[PDB]
C-alpha cells in the first residue's frame, strides 16, 4: 500500500564529448513492495541511464527520484542502506573470497561482519558451503549468484539488476532471474531489472519499454 | 580497513618490492643517523663533557674563532674571574713499547674533571686507559709526549677531540708538550660573562664552541644535508609509488563507492593500507639497521641509542604518512559509475 | 566463390572456474568478400566466442579456423596484416589524437605512418577536419567512427564488428550500421558483424542465429 | 615506440614525479661520488704526488704499520740502499701575525720535488703559498712551526696529507720539528725492494701505504659503502615504480595486441618509455649535481671532473634499464582478449 521508490519526471543530459546529449527523456516508474519491473529496450535506449537515477548514481539533471524511507539523506547514504546492486559485471573484489564478498558491505556499513548470515544468504542461491571460495573457483554462473548475494546482505528495500544475464547462455540466465524473482517475493523487494532479452519477461510482474530515452 | 587489509595478503609479492625500498632508505638513514652522531661525539665528545658555559677565544685580523690558533696568555685569565684555561693540543705520542699521535687537554692542576672523565687535574699526564693499554704502559711509566718526557700519572676514560683521544695534563705540562707561554688555547666559562669582552677575544655558545673546530662544522654540515635528502627522497618515493598505486584500485574502490561506501571510509582503507606497508619497510630498515651498526660500531665511530634509530624510524613514517595522504586523496573522488561499466 | 574466412566445426571450451564450458560448439561459418554477414543471438549464446575465434585472438579447442591469403602465418600476424578489429569498446588510446589513433596502427606494422590515408578514411567515416581531436572532445558515435576508421587503415581483408552500436541511440546506430555496410560493400570487404539489435539484419547479406554456442543452419 | 613517447607527452605530472626521484638519487649520488674522491687525495694527494713504487714502514708488535708511529733509525736507512726518507707530521705552525695546524713532510736536503710540487728540498721550510698569504708571512720571514722558529724558504703548490696541506723540508729540520733523533717515518723507493727486511719491518705498495694513513681507509670505505646503497636504492625504486606503471598500460597494451603488434614492438615501445624516462631524470639530477658540486668545491673538499659526474651517471642509467626489462617483461604476457571485453 506504499510505493518504494518514485522516479517522476526525469531526465538525464550527459556532456557527450563536445556536445551534449539526452540520455532519459521524462522518465516516470514506481515500484512497490515484491514486484519485479523489468526494463526492455534496445542497447542505448536510455535503460542504464534510468537504472543509475533509480540508485542513487547520479541525480538527474531535472526532475525528482525520492525513495521512501530514506527522505533526508544524501545519495551515497542512501545507496549503503536502501539499495542492493546487481551489477552487469559480477564485480567481485579479487582479493576476497565468496563469504567475504557479502561481509564488506557488513563492514562499509559500520556493523560486526555476520559470518551466518552470509552463509545462509549464500545457500539460498544455491552456493551453500561455498563461502570459502575465491573468486578464482567461481564459475559464470556463481559470481553472478555471490552478486546477488551481496546485494541481499544489508537486506534493502530496492534490489536494481543491470542484464544480469548477459554473459550467461540460456540455462544459466533462466536460473537468476527465476532466483531474482523468487527472492523478489520472499522478501517483498521492489526490484528494477535492465534486460534487452526479452524472453524473461515472463518472469517480470510488469515491465517497460524504453526508446531514445523515452519510456512507453 | 577491511578490503585494504586483504589486498597485502593476497598480494604480498608487488608490496614485498616497495616495502624492501622503504626498508633500504630508512636503512641508509639510521645508518647514516648513526654516523653522524658518532662522527659528532668524535670531534666533541670532550669540550662537550666539560660542558662550559662560554668559551672565549683569541683571534687574528677578527677573523672567525678556530681551535687550530687561539691561545690565552696569562694576562687574559686573570682578567676573566672565576675561570680556568683550557689549552687544546694534538701531537704525538711514544712510548716504550708503541707510539701514536693524540689530542692533548691542559687544565689548572687540581680541577675536577668530568664523570665522563671521572679523576681530576694531577701533576703530569692522565692518559686513556685504551691508550695505556696500547703502549704497554702503566700508571708511573715515562712516556714522550709532544716530543718531552711526562709521566703517566694514572689512566682515565676516553673523550674526544678531532678524532683523537684526549690526554689529560696539568696547565704546566700541557705549556712543555704544546711549546707555548699560555695558559691555554681557550678560556672555559662555567658562569654566564659578567664582563665585557676584548678586541682580540670572542665569547661562544657551546655549539658555537665545536665550529672552531677545524673538521666539525664542515662535516656535520655535509652529513645532515645528506640526510635531509634521504628524508625528502623517502616521502618523494612513497609518493610517486601510492599515487600510481592508488589510481590501480579504482575500480575496486568505485564498487565500494557505488554500494555505498562512505568518502571517510574508502579514505581511511587506502590509508590504512599504506600506513601498514611503510611501517613494515621502516621497521624492517631500522631492525636491521641497528643490528648492522651495533655490528660495525667497533671498526667505525656510531652511536646506537633509541632516539637515533627510532627518532628517524617514526619521522620516515611519518612522512610517508603525509605523502600518503596526497596520494590518497583522489579515492573519494572515483565516480561510482565506474562500477555499472 | 571464394571465401576469405571458414570457420570449419570450430568449438571452444575455456575453463570456467573449477569446472570446463563449451564456450562454442562445432561452429560453421564462412564469409565471403563483399559480404556483412551479421551473427545474431541472445547475449550469451556464443557470437563474442565465435567472433574471438574469427579474429586470431585464441585457437579453438577443436575445429579449424582458416584465413585465405594469409596461410602459415602465426596468430598475430595474422590480425596485423589481414585484419582490421571495430571493437565493442571504442578502445582509442587515450594520448593519442584521432588520426594518431590510425597512423599507430601503420606504425605497428612497420611502415611510415602515412597521414594522408588516416586523413582520407577519418573523412570516409564522416569525421572530416577532426584528426586533431583529442578522446575527450570526442562523443560517443565520434569515437565508434575512429575506431572503424582504424580498422581500415590497413586494407584488410577481413572486418570483425563486435555490437559497434551499443551504446548508440536508435538515430545514430544507423548511422553506424549504414557506415559500416557502405565501407564493407565500398571496399570489398569480408565482415562479421556481431549484433543484438535485430533491426539491423536489413543490412547485412546474410545473417547467423545462434543458441548456447551452436549456429543454427537449415 | 609510437605510443610510449606520446604517453609522456600528454602525461607529463605522473612522469616528472618519479622523474625527480631518479634525479635526486643522481643528485646525491654523483656529490657524494665526487666527494669520495676529493676526500681521497685531501689524505694522499702529497704522497701521490712522490709516486714512490714500494713503501717501507716499522712497526711494534706486528701491528698493522701507521703513519702516526712509524720511525727510521739511521742505520736502519743504510741497510736499504737506493732509498729516500720521508718525514711525516702534524703540527701547529704560528706567524708573527696568524697561526694554524699543518701537516709537514721532511726529505733529504736537495733532493728533487716531484713536478706536482716542484722545486727542490732546501735547508729549512718549503711552504704552502695559500698557507703564507693566510698567515701574512713573506719570503725572509720567521715563523713557529711546532714550537721551533725557522725561516720561509719559498712558497710552492698545495698537496694534502690528512686534511692539511704538506710544508716541505730537508730531513734535518723536520727531525727538530717532530723533536726526533730518527731520519724520518718512511722510506720512498723508486726501485724493486731486494733488501730482505726483519721481522719488525714491512714493506707496501702505494695503495696499501695509504691504509697507514689513520683516516684514509676507515672513511673511503664508509663513503663507498653508502654509494653502493644508493645505486641499490636507485634499481630497486626504478623496478618497484615501473613494474606498478607497466601494469597500469595493461589495457592500452591489449589494445595495441589484439590489433596485432608484435612482442618486440610492445617491449620495445615499453622500454623506449622507461629509457626516455630515465635519461631525463639521470640528465637533470647529474646536471644540478656538477653545478652544486663546482659551486661548492672552494668551502668542502669536492673533486669534479667528466668521468666523476658521467661514469656514476651511465652506471646508474644502465642499471635503470636492467631494472626496467625485469619490470617490463610482462609486456609481452597480455592476452589480446582483454580488448574484446571490459576492464
Ligand atoms: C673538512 C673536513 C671534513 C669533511 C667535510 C669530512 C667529510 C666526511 C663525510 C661526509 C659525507 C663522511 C661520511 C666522513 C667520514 C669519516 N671521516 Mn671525514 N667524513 N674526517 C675529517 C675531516 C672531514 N671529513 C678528519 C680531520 C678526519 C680524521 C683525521 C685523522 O685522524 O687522520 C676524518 C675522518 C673520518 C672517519 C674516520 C673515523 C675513525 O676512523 O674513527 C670517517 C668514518
Ligand atoms: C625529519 C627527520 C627527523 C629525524 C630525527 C632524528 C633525531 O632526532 O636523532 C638525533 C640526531 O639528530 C640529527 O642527527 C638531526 C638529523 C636532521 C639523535 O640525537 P642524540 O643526541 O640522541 O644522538
Amino acid at each position: 500500500a506504499a510505493p518504494v521508490l518514485s522516479i517522476t519526471n526525469a531526465s538525464v543530459v550527459y556532456p557527450d564529448g563536445i556536445s551534449t546529449v539526452t540520455a532519459l527523456d521524462s522518465a516516470n516508474v514506481e515500484i512497490f513492495p515484491g514486484e519485479l519491473v523489468a526494463i526492455v529496450g534496445e542497447s542505448g535506449s536510455g535503460k542504464s541511464t534510468l537504472l543509475s537515477i533509480a540508485g542513487f548514481l547520479q541525480e538527474p539533471t531535472s526532475g525528482t527520484v525520492t525513495l521512501h524511507g530514506a527522505e533526508g539523506l544524501d545519495a551515497t547514504s542512501t545507496r549503503r542502506e536502501h539499495i542492493g546492486f546487481v551489477f552487469q559485471q559480477p564485480n567481485l573484489l579479487g582479493s576476497l573470497t565468496a563469504r567475504e564478498q557479502l561481509l564488506i558491505t557488513d563492514h562499509l556499513r559500520g556493523i560486526k561482519p555476520r559470518k551466518d548470515r552470509a552463509d545462509e544468504l549464500l545457500a539460498r542461491v544455491g552456493l551453500k558451503g561455498l563461502g570459502g571460495r575465491r573468486v578464482a573457483q567461481l564459475s559464470g554462473g556463481q559470481r553472478q549468484r555471490v552478486n546477488i548475494a551481496r546485494a541481499l546482505m544489508g537486506n534493502p528495500q530496492l534490489l536494481l539488476a543491470d542484464e544480469p544475464t548477459s554473459a550467461l547462455d540460456a540455462r544459466l540466465s533462466k536460473e537468476i532471474v527465476e532466483l531474482l524473482r523468487d527472492v523478489t517475493k520472499e522478501f517483498a523487494l521492489a526490484t528494477l531489472m535492465v534486460t534487452h532479452d526479452r524472453s524473461q519477461l515472463a518472469y517480470a510482474d510488469r515491465f517497460v519499454e524504453m526508446a531514445d530515452g523515452k519510456a512507453l | 580497513m577491511f578490503l585494504g587489509i586483504r589486498d597485502i595478503r593476497a598480494a604480498a609479492g608487488r608490496f614485498a618490492l616497495i616495502a624492501s625500498v622503504v626498508g633500504l632508505i630508512t636503512l641508509l638513514i639510521v645508518m647514516l643517523t648513526g654516523l653522524t652522531q658518532g662522527l659528532g661525539k668524535q670531534n666533541t665528545s670532550a669540550i662537550e663533557a666539560l660542558a662550559p658555559h662560554s668559551v672565549v677565544f683569541t683571534t687574528a685580523g677578527g677573523s672567525s674563532p678556530e681551535f687550530t690558533s687561539s691561545e690565552i696568555s696569562e694576562q687574559q685569565a686573570e682578567r676573566w674571574k672565576d675561570s680556568t684555561p683550557l689549552g687544546v693540543s694534538q701531537t704525538r705520542i711514544e712510548s716504550d713499547q708503541n707510539a701514536n699521535t693524540t689530542a692533548v687537554m691542559g687544565l689548572p692542576e687540581g680541577t675536577p674533571l668530568p664523570d665522563s672523565v671521572g679523576g681530576f687535574i694531577e701533576q703530569g699526564a692522565l692518559l686513556p686507559a685504551e691508550l695505556a693499554d696500547f703502549l704497554h704502559v702503566r700508571a708511573g711509566d715515562h712516556i714522550t709526549l709532544g716530543g718531552a718526557t711526562v709521566t703517566v700519572a694514572g689512566t682515565v676514560k676516553t673523550e674526544n677531540y678531532s678524532h683523537t683521544p684526549v690526554v689529560w695534563v696539568d696547565t704546566a705540562t700541557w705549556q712543555l708538550v704544546s711549546h707555548t707561554k699560555a695558559v691555554g688555547t681557550v678560556l672555559l666559562l662555567n658562569q654566564e660573562p659578567t664582563i665585557q669582552p676584548q678586541d682580540n677575544e670572542v665569547v661562544t655558545d657551546l655549539k658555537g664552541a665545536f665550529q672552531a673546530m677545524p673538521a666539525y662544522k664542515s662535516e656535520r654540515s655535509s652529513l645532515l644535508s645528506m640526510q635531509a635528502f634521504l628524508y625528502i627522497i623517502s616521502a618523494l618515493v612513497t609518493v610517486a609509488f601510492l599515487t600510481v598505486w592508488t589510481l590501480q584500485r579504482t575500480r575496486d574502490i568505485a564498487v565500494l563507492a557505488a554500494l555505498g561506501a562512505s568518502k571517510r571510509y574508502l579514505l581511511i582503507d587506502a590509508l590504512g593500507q599504506a600506513a601498514i606497508i611503510l611501517a613494515a619497510g621502516v621497521a624492517l630498515g631500522a631492525g636491521i639497521g641497528a643490528l648492522l651498526g651495533w655490528l660495525i660500531a667497533g671498526s667505525v665511530p656510531f652511536s646506537l641509542g633509541w632516539v637515533s634509530v627510532l627518532g628517524p624510524a617514526l619521522g620516515i613514517w611519518l612522512l610517508g604518512l603525509i605523502g600518503a595522504t596526497i596520494a590518497v586523496r583522489n579515492v573519494t573522488k572515483v565516480d561510482p559509475q565506474i562500477a555499472l561499466g
